[PDB]
């Protein structure tokens, strides 16, 4: 993926 | 079919370290971020740590920041738990969660769980100046009571079984 | 931090009753972007890891029985079980997972009062058997690991000469 994706909370 | 094992769990000396690991089956890994989670003897849930799917965000609640790193290696679907300067507080079940990265709903996915005993600096402190003697002594008065505790729990059971084997 | 208060802590109850559970939290949980609230209810019995019951605080989990109904909004959310079965003799736990801290309630758990097991199946009765064995055998093992806690600085100071 070219992002990580940050956690939701 | 999605599997969470933890493993690592052991007793640490007072201030010790020690490490965890959780083996992902049955998911693509790399795809979903991932959670510790903990639960203390009194059965309160404490949340320890999370993690991104590619590993570059963490978080961490303050009870255990600064000591604690969840860290992923995502070649080998294994994420892991690192702990320094452990406490008798620290002793708990540790469990490793799935994050529903896309669905968003809570842990819908925990491992069995490993056990993690920490000695306590105070009572090691505690004891000190205490002979062979004195420790002998203090030794000698657990088992009797544990005996008569685990008795109550015993008796207490069998007092809900024994009615349902009489109706059978 | 938000904070999750469960009443009552435990609660006695008669298979068939209808039951119901409270969980009050001191901040919002609801996720703007959305307009859910992000509230998750989980069941845990003896053994075994939490079990994902409810979550966005009203949408049933896939495999879990109807009898049980999530609901409420901002700070007072409910779980209610139309008809409680011996099954679901456990301790039911609220989480925010809306923001950081994740943080759970304390607990709600259910027992059965202590003739009338005659108006029981023997299929539940069978199972309530069965779920006695490992509810006493895991408190009968938290006692020997407590045991084991309080006898380990004393082994640790005689074994330090």
């Amino acid at each position: 993926y070219p992002y990580d994706v940050p956690d939701y909370a | 079919e999605v599997k969470l094992v933890e493993s690592g769990g052991d007793l640490v000396k007072p201030g010790g370290s020690l490490k965890l690991s959780c083996a992902a089956s049955g998911f693509t890994f790399s795809s979903y971020g991932m959670s510790w989670v903990r639960q203390t003897p009194d059965k309160r849930l404490e949340w320890v740590a999370t993690i991104s799917r590619g590993g570059s965000y963490t978080y961490y609640p303050d009870s255990v920041k600064g000591r604690f790193t969840i860290s992923r290696d995502n070649a080998k679907n294994t994420l892991y738990l690192q702990m320094s300067s452990l406490k008798s507080e620290d002793t708990a079940m540790y469990y490793c969660a799935r994050r529903e990265t896309y669905d968003e709903k809570g842990f819908a996915y925990w491992g069995q769980g490993t056990t993690v005993t920490v000695s306590s600096g105070s009572d090691y402190e505690f004891l000190k100046s205490w002979t062979v003697e004195d420790l002998q002594k203090r030794l000698l008065a657990l088992d009797p009571m544990m005996e008569q505790e685990i008795e109550e729990i015993r008796q207490k059971c069998q007092s809900k079984r024994q009615p349902i084997l009489d109706a059978i | 931090d938000i904070e999750l208060t469960q009443s009552p802590s435990s609660l006695t109850v008669t298979a068939g009753e209808k039951v119901t559970m409270s969980c009050k939290s001191s901040q919002s949980l609801l996720n703007s972007g959305n307009q859910k609230n992000y509230l998750t209810w989980y069941q845990q019995k003896p053994g075994q890891p939490p079990k994902l019951l409810i979550y966005w605080a009203s949408t049933r989990e896939s495999g879990v029985p109807d009898r049980f109904t999530g609901s409420g909004s901002g700070r007072d959310f409910t779980l209610t079980i139309s008809s409680v079965q011996a099954e679901d003799l456990a301790v039911y736990y609220c989480q925010n997972d809306n923001s950081h801290p994740l943080t759970f309630g304390a607990g709600t758990k259910l027992e059965l009062k202590a003739e009338f097991l005659k108006s029981w199946t023997v299929e539940d009765l069978q199972k309530r058997l069965l779920a006695l064995d490992p509810m006493c055998e895991q408190e009968i093992e938290e006692i020997r690991q407590k045991y084991q806690s309080k006898r380990q600085p004393i082994l640790d100071a005689i074994e330090a000469k």
